[PDB]
RNA sequence: CCUACUUCACAAAGCGCCUUCCCCCGUAAAUGAUAUCAUCUCAACUUAGAUACCCACACCCAAGAACAGGGUU
């Protein structure tokens, strides 16, 4: 899902910058995947 | 004869020969005819800029559409130089 | 610089310390750049400098090993990146269009398909905005956006 | 000067052929010069009515470089006549299709919008490579020097230069890289 | 205060080292002397002058015509010495003043050929939708000078 | 032959076709046959 | 395009028959720096990632408004 303000929900989540945008990826809880 | 340069007034044919004669009279020598510059040539609007050297020193140099023409021009220039003319001349006292 | 040597067996081997340059012009500065006097006098152009803070496969070195002030470090990194993009560090690699001054990675930039009206127009970024205070020298400043 | 009139006049005018090597240069930095040459603004004889423009040969246009991310970002955008015929192309794509194009377009934009523009364009000669034709080579007079200086990669710098440059810091003797 | 060789260490431009003022002065003097010698010898051939007449600057030579748009209040055939020769040049050397050259150095002479009126020049005002329409014909008076001679002297 | 000739001319001289196409009667009438020549 | 069918009938149609040939861009995933672990990399990188057509008087015509085009053995 797309979000202007990205926030980590869990400790397993991590911010990465890819393709000129910030993403949120979590291997445990793939729900918390977010876009800029 | 204010604007009118030589060759308009005293028109001639084959200036090269004349130059040669003059050279002989002066220095006892003959001129080589080197080619200084050329844009075009194959274009159909060339600018052959051709000199005239006497003992590795150019006495004159002239332009042309063709090489022969350029040479002729150079010769004419040389002649002018010899005969105290050019475009420079001196104004003449009145 | 040390190195791991494996054949099972594993060993460590050290080879050739750079040992600095003899005597800096401004000593008592806090950094490699700072002491010499290259605070605003380097670029991606100059690769003899960039290669000094670079790994054998083209990546940067950390601030704590180099000993560079943080603001400078970032700039250096940027320069290195630019150089890489250009093709100025060919012997530093992981294992056709010519380029220079690329701030973004070639992949990851979508085309300016609708540059707006001149009063709010989209501009193609040329060079880094870190290297502003770099000596402009000519009476105009650096045009960072094209 | 000396000279007879007509020949002098010819000398004064006469279209000179110029050369430009691309290779690592920015188009439009080429085109500025090229456009100027085309117009004949480099001559102190210049007028729009006189037709004093010179010939510009440009070579190696496949080896153009773009500053920043323009290869990916810069869009060349044209319409056919036909509905749904709006074609937008990234510079790189354009280059791939036709390497002469990018420089040419830049040159065109530089030139004044008057009717002479197309005539000026016909005195422009663009080549993607070192291979120029023979007639054109014969014609050529002078290469005006390249705008962009070329930065020079580490392979080319040589040992002496390296020696001259100082090594700015000491690492720990125990650091791998 | 040292910086190793980079793109922004030294200037893009080359460093010029202007020469010693005594030597330079000597050189200048020598040059002047040469010029003087040339002048003496009559080694030149035709001069030109950028003269200042009627707020305009004119490159002028012996035998040429100049058209000045006003009355000079001179009878025709009268001879004039034009002052303000701010450039005087020839093949092989030129002389410029700061801004005007001195009267001893150079002088330009001019004969007034004819005094005339200009062709009728039409002034004409107009404005849209507002019945404003003027028309004035004018003939600005003119004089034709023929520059006769540029004398140049050995004063240098 | 016309078009071909024009093309040839263009090739020779490096210029567009438009000038070689022959202009009309009115224009030619307008042209000054004895212009004021100088120098 | 017309061999049947049907409308028709020295043809022209459909209701009849025949032919129809590429990608697509969000992401997913290795090695790997800044930040000696990790990380898909607006770090340097590696993966999934245009041909065909077209081009040398007269009379008749599957060519055609005229003009043009094809044929005239
Ligand atoms: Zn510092």
């Amino acid at each position: 899902k797309n979000k202007t303000v990205l926030k980590k929900r869990c400790k397993d989540c991590y911010l990465v910058k890819r393709r000129g945008r910030w993403y949120v990826y979590c291997k445990t809880h793939p729900r918390h995947k977010q876009r800029q | 004869m204010t604007g009118k340069e030589l060759f308009e007034m005293w028109k001639i044919i084959n200036p090269m020969g004349l130059l040669v004669e003059e050279l002989k009279k002066r220095n006892v020598s003959a001129p080589e005819s080197r080619l200084t510059r050329q844009s075009g040539g194959t274009t159909a609007l060339p600018l052959y800029f051709v000199g005239l050297y006497c003992d590795k020193k150019l006495i004159a140099e002239g332009p042309g559409e063709t090489v022969l023409v350029a040479e002729e021009e150079a010769a004419r220039v040389a002649l002018r130089k010899l005969y105290g003319f050019t475009e420079n001349r001196r104004p003449w006292n009145y | 610089f040390r190195e791991v040597v494996e054949t099972t067996i594993i060993e460590g081997r050290i080879t050739a310390t750079p040992k600095e340059s003899p005597n800096p012009p401004n000593p008592s500065g806090q950094c490699p750049i700072c002491r010499w006097n290259l605070k605003h006098k380097y670029n991606y152009d100059d690769v003899l400098l960039l290669s000094q803070f670079i790994r054998p496969h083209g990546g940067m070195l950390p601030r704590k090993i180099t000993g560079l002030c943080q603001e400078e470090h970032r700039k250096i990194e940027e320069c290195v990146k630019m150089a890489h993009r250009a093709g100025l560090l060919p012997n530093h690699r992981p294992r056709q269009l010519n380029r220079y001054l690329t701030r973004w990675a070639p992949g990851s930039v979508k085309p300016i398909y609708k540059k707006g009206p001149r009063w709010n127009r989209v501009r193609m970024p040329v060079g880094s905005p870190l290297l502003r205070d770099n000596v402009c020298y000519s009476r105009t400043p650096w045009k960072l956006y094209h | 000067s000396s000279f007879s009139r007509a020949p002098q006049q010819w000398a004064t005018f006469a279209r000179i052929w110029y050369l430009l090597d691309g290779k690592m240069q920015p188009p439009g930095k080429l085109a500025a010069m090229a456009s100027i040459r085309l117009q004949g603004l480099h001559k102190p004889v210049y007028h729009a009515l006189s037709d004093c423009g010179d010939h510009v040969v440009i070579m190696n246009t496949r080896h153009i470089a773009f500053s920043g991310n323009k290869w990916e970002q810069k869009v060349y955008s044209s319409h056919t006549g036909y509905p749904g015929g709006f074609r937008q192309v990234t510079a790189a794509q354009l280059h791939l299709r036709d390497p002469v194009a990018i420089v040419k377009l830049a040159i065109y934009g530089m030139l004044p919008k008057n009717l002479h523009r197309r005539t000026m364009m016909e005195r422009l000669h663009l080549f993607p490579d070192e291979y120029i034709p023979e007639d054109i080579l014969k014609n050529l007079v002078e290469e005006l020097p390249q705008p962009r200086k070329i930065p020079k990669r580490l392979d080319e710098y040589t040992q002496e230069e390296i020696d001259a440059f100082p090594r700015l810091w000491t690492p720990p003797e125990d650091y791998r890289l | 205060g040292y910086v190793p060789k980079t793109s922004l260490s030294s200037p893009p431009w080359p460093e010029v080292v202007l020469p010693d003022p005594v030597e330079e002065t000597r050189h200048h003097a020598e040059v002047v002397k040469k010029v003087n010698e040339m002048i003496v010898t009559g080694q030149y051939g035709r001069l030109f002058a950028v003269v200042h007449f009627a707020s305009r600057q004119w490159k002028v030579t012996s035998e040429d015509l100049i058209l000045i748009g006003n009355e000079l209040d001179l009878a025709c055939g009268e001879r004039i010495r034009l002052e303000k020769v701010l450039l005087v040049g020839a093949d092989n050397f030129t002389l410029l003043g700061k801004p005007l050259l001195g009267k001893d150095l150079v002088r330009v002479e001019a004969t007034v050929i004819e005094k005339t009126e200009s062709w009728p020049r039409i002034i004409m005002r107009f404005r849209k939708r507002k019945n404003f329409k003027k028309k004035r014909i004018v003939t600005t008076p003119q004089t034709v000078l023929r520059i006769n001679s540029i004398e140049i002297a050995p004063c240098l | 032959e016309e078009g071909p000739m024009i093309e040839q001319l263009s090739k020779m001289f490096f210029t567009t076709k438009h000038r070689w196409y022959p202009h009309g009667r009115y224009h030619r009438c307008r042209k000054n046959l004895n212009p004021p020549k100088d120098r």
